[PDB]
RNA sequence: AUAGCGUAUAUUAAAGUUGUUGCAGUUAAAAAGCUCGUAGUUGAACUUCUGUUCAGGUUCAUUUCGAUUCGUCGUGUGAAACUGGACAUACGUUUGCGUAAACAUUUUACUGUGAAAAAAUUAGAGUGUUCCAGGCAGGUUUUAGCCCGAAUACAUUAGCAUGGAAUAAUGGAAUAGGACUAAGUCCAUUUUAUUGGUUCUUGGAUUUGGUAAUGAUUAAUAGGGACAGUUGGGGGCAUUAGUAUUUAAUAGUCAGAGGUGAAAUUCUUGGAUUUAUUAAGGACUAACUAAUGCGAAAGCAUUUGCCAAAGAUGUUUUCAUUAAUCAAGAACGAAAGUUAGGGGAUCAAAGACGAUCAGAUACCGUCGUAGUCUUAACUAUAAACUAUACCGACUCGGGAUCGGCUGGAAUAAAUGUCCAGUCGGCACCGUAUGAGAAAUCAAAGUCUUUGGGUUCUGGGGGAAG
């Protein structure tokens, strides 16, 4: 049985049925229809933006705090984004209306842990690093 | 009127799968009046030079042979 | 101590015909004399339909389902 | 058609042999004399049958005949069959009189 | 429908040694079924075989001891190439130290070893161990 | 196995050829008066079929072709008496009619409706063998009207 | 980890979570409601089996030996699978010197060689770029030189050449001048330095004698067909019954009937409920009625008659691979619903009311329309359920059951009993040293010891049918 056809004129037949089945594995969808290019990224790696607004967003439960974030305006978009800001009082770091670096947050286009739905993190303010920043390396 | 097409059946070798695949080509080839060709014939035909749009290929054997059905669902792979 | 090859007679007649080594049938042939006029004619085992002696035209076997009824005083023998 | 049966027991078993001609194998396995399968360490069930020989006189002469069994055959209920015809092969069955 | 009268020869077989059997009735039968039985007794898995004629297929019975761990045919019986002999070998046995994979040739059909031996091969039959 | 009967068709109905092939030794007909016989029957307009069951029931003789060396039809051919449509397909056409009556009439039988659709479906699977084995002429077809015509 | 090391994103292994090898689909996502069927994929068995002898190697074994040596060689003897001769009704003629050709061998897939083939890459030999990445160089005082290298493999598909026995497909003589051979008749015809007649050859066609074993494999526990006695709540027409609900008539009798947890809406003196006898009108087939039957599924239960159809069994009947599964494309397909007519008794969505309740636009009660039934038509859907695809094998035991058949036995001698076989159905009960996550499963078994044939479906959850 198995329902499978086995005969070396199948050839074609096995080969065509993979190619249909094959879109319910999900990397492949997305991939294969320019799914990656209409994201906020646009495909890329990371994005400048400016920010719109300094905003806090209380965390899923069964956590209470306040995210740090930001609501930044892509500069290649126009799109406007939700980025989470990392480590501590670097929220201070940022004016409004700055130059920003923002990345995935490593879960490819999905939010992490207790910030719901925000997929986005900062990296950069002006021209320098909230790492540089933090550590106090560099001045703003 | 003094072309026909002839077709050529073959196994493609499909790699991964492992196994074969059913193709077909057509070729138009020129007879020359001096043959009797029923459809569903066997054709010999030499390489020529361009005498028309689709045609290179000139008929050279005939050879008589009975096919039943349609001449299309009739597979020989020689 | 069964073996395959060497099958016991009573139970290959037990098996189903189809089941057998040689695949051998269940029908016989006979002989049978009409009660009547006399005469000896033969008659398949499971036949079909009706039998007429040639002679008298009195009847001798009637269908069934593989069983012929030999009817009255018809006296057979199986032919082997 | 006993052909193939025989010629089996006609040679000794060998565990692995290197080039060397060593024997590697830890130990030989017992195998079933009906089925000829391998009797594991961890059979629970697997058995050997001593049964005694017998003089004229009805003496034993503490000669025996041991036949292996394999816990699927006697699971399976071959085994009252199995060793009746293994002791046919060997001479000892049925007994004379 | 009867597709492979070699597969179901082979897959009876199987399972009688499976389950201990002494002996297998086998039907219908082939050639090469009979070449393929040929081929386990002289290789030393079965032991003794009697064919027997019925006017149609054939019947054969087949003394087993045990020996066969499995024994099967692939289908579609596929193309061999002697450069991918490596491939069945590992795929299909237990070992490199015994099995054997047989295999139709122009030269009949044979052992895989019998065809480094003949330096030929590509038709794949079946196996057994 | 039964033809399109799918889940459970599945059965056997018997025959089976007994092994010697020679001719039984109490049978006293010659083969030429054997053919006669079949030949005599065949002109009155019996099937190949029925002229075997007729010599095995009343007449002692169990396989013809064991007896000859020829089957029935191939006798029937040499001898020039011959079943132009064979009794097989003949058989599915009258059939496949006698639905076609009993359905001009009653219109609302659907089961008689789907018998027809299996019966004519077996027809033309027949008609497609019969032609490329050159036992029927090539441009031969079933149809209602043609086939009502057709000597069924 | 380390002169590097975090992070983001695409992609690779992890992934047997894309599965040809290699996955899953009873309940985790998953078998299409059901049949027919074209493309596609898939296809039962049979043909120079075999034996005898010779040689060449190649392997093997070793109570044959040897020689030398740190293991090869020689040799035994037998034993193998070859390879190739040879004779056997037996892998071909015929000619020119082990090799060509021509003739003849139906074609191919497949396989072994070979040709044709781009370097750099990659694999890899040689070589101490101080190692190494790597480079293609190098090594030596015998120097107005010398020594040595710049390998080789791989180079998939398709073309090309050639060896092939299996396997697989296809072929050939069934209206046969088919084959061989002899004798004729035509149409061509190179050579005979040239054209003309005769001829010759040759190569096509054709007529007739003769020769030959003249030419048709079995007959699948494959399939189609015939036929014979049956079996069925399968279908379509007609017929026909039966109480029951509702209503009416004709008789009776009276004060209450209904309904509920209580009740109230209702019905009732114009006489209800109730009783007897009829009649009208639509439905519906109780009980027998079952782990029973039939039908493709949906579904099918009163009598009789008609019409076509069906399985299983029985065949020493006939055909002879006609078959399996199936995108296209088709026939069906509960209920509810829709269109146009009928019909309208029962129930009864909507609705009207009673009650209950905090609220009931609900469960309960009294009513009641569409519907329920029917002609013609649409519609295509269900937990359309074994949630379990179809054809085919093979793996345990036991009674029983429905339908055939085969013997046997008892009687009150038969369309009835019982007994023993067996073929096919629906199941059940044990049991598996078989399967599974388990529940469980005689298939859901013969699965990492993974390939009998074929369609379909699934790839975290929602979004969302
Ligand atoms: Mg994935
Ligand atoms: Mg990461
Ligand atoms: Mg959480
Ligand atoms: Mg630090
Ligand atoms: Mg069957
Ligand atoms: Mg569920
Ligand atoms: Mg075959
Ligand atoms: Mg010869
Ligand atoms: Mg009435
Ligand atoms: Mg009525
Ligand atoms: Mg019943
Ligand atoms: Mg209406
Ligand atoms: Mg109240
Ligand atoms: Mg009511
Ligand atoms: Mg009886
Ligand atoms: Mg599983
Ligand atoms: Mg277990
Ligand atoms: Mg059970
Ligand atoms: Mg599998
Ligand atoms: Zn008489």
């Amino acid at each position: 049985g198995v329902g499978k056809p086995r005969g070396i004129r199948a050839g074609r037949k096995l080969a065509r049925h993979r190619k249909d089945q094959r879109w319910a594995d999900n990397d492949f969808n997305k991939r294969l229809l320019g799914s990656r290019w209409r994201n906020p990224f646009m495909g890329a790696s990371h994005a400048k933006g400016l920010v719109t607004e300094k905003i806090g967003i209380e965390s899923k439960q069964p956590n209470s705090a306040v995210r740090k974030c930001v609501r930044v305006l892509l500069r290649k978009n126009s799109k406007k984004i939700a980025a989470f800001v990392p480590m501590d009082g670097c929220l201070n770091f940022l004016a409004e209306n700055d130059e920003v670096l923002v990345a995935g947050l490593g879960r490819q286009g999905h939010a992490v842990g207790d910030i719901p739905g925000v997929r986005f993190k900062v990296v950069c303010v002006k021209g320098i690093s909230l790492l540089a920043l933090f550590k106090g390396k560099k001045e703003k | 009127n003094r072309t026909v097409i002839i077709r050529r059946d073959y196994l493609h070798y499909v790699r991964k799968y492992n196994r074969y695949e059913k193709r077909h080509r057509n070729i138009p080839v020129h007879i020359s009046p001096c043959f009797s060709v029923k459809e569903g014939d066997i054709l010999v035909a030499g390489q020529c030079r361009p005498i028309s749009k689709t045609v290179r290929f000139n008929a050279l054997q005939v050879v008589p042979n009975e096919i039943i059905g349609s001449v299309r669902k009739q597979f020989l792979l020689f | 101590e069964r073996d395959l090859l060497n099958p016991i007679y009573e139970e290959e007649k037990q098996k189903n015909k189809f089941k057998r080594l040689i695949q051998a049938p269940n029908s016989y042939f006979m002989d049978v004399k009409c009660a009547q006029c006399q005469n000896i004619q033969m008659i398949f085992s499971n036949a079909q339909s009706t039998i007429i002696c040639e002679k008298c035209s009195a009847i001798l076997c009637k269908p069934t389902g593989g069983k012929v009824q030999i009817q009255a005083g018809c006296a057979f023998k199986i032919k082997n | 058609m006993n052909s193939g049966r025989a010629n089996q027991r006609s040679k000794p078993m060998t565990g692995l042999i290197n080039d060397k001609k060593e024997k590697i194998d830890a130990y030989l396995p017992r195998k079933c004399d009906w089925s000829n399968k391998l009797i594991f360490s961890n059979d629970q069930s697997s058995v050997q049958i001593a049964i005694a020989e017998v003089g004229e006189n009805g003496q034993a002469t503490g000669s025996k005949t041991n036949v292996v069994l394999c816990g699927s055959v006697r699971s399976k209920g071959e085994a009252h069959i199995a060793l009746e015809n293994i002791l046919r092969e060997r001479g000892l069955y049925p007994i004379q009189e | 429908v009867k597709v492979n009268i070699l597969a179901e020869c082979l897959k009876d077989l199987v399972n009688a040694e499976k389950m201990g059997k002494k002996q297998v009735l086998l039907r219908p039968v082939s050639k090469v079924v009979l070449k393929f039985l040929r081929i386990m007794q002289k290789n030393g898995y079965i032991g003794e075989f009697e064919v027997i004629d019925d006017h149609r297929s054939k019947k054969v019975v087949v003394e087993l001891i045990g020996r066969i761990n499995k024994c099967g045919v692939i289908s579609p019986r596929y193309d061999v190439p002697l450069a991918d002999f490596e491939k069945w070998t590992n795929n299909i046995l237990p070992s490199r130290q015994f099995g054997n994979v047989v295999l139709t040739t122009t030269y009949g059909i044979l052992t895989h070893e019998e065809c480094r031996k003949r330096h030929t091969g590509g038709k794949i039959l079946g196996f057994f161990y | 196995g039964r033809m399109q009967m799918k889940g459970k068709g599945k059965g056997i109905s018997g025959s089976a050829l007994p092994f010697k092939r020679r001719s039984p030794k109490w049978l006293h007909m010659t083969p030429s008066t054997v053919v006669d016989l079949s030949v005599k029957l065949a002109k009155k307009g019996l099937t190949p079929s029925q002229i075997g069951v007729i010599l095995r029931d009343q007449h002692g003789i169990p396989q013809v072709r064991f007896l000859t060396g020829q089957k029935i039809l191939r006798i029937l051919k040499k001898n020039g008496c011959a079943p132009q449509l064979p009794e097989d397909l003949y058989f599915l056409i009258k059939k496949a009619l006698s639905i076609r009556k009993h359905l001009e009439k009653n219109r609302k039988d659907k089961d008689s409706k789907y018998r027809l659709i299996l019966v004519e479906s077996r027809i033309h699977r027949l008609s497609r063998y019969y032609k490329l084995n050159q036992k029927l002429p090539p441009k031969w077809k079933y149809n209602a009207q043609t086939a009502s015509a057709l000597v069924q």
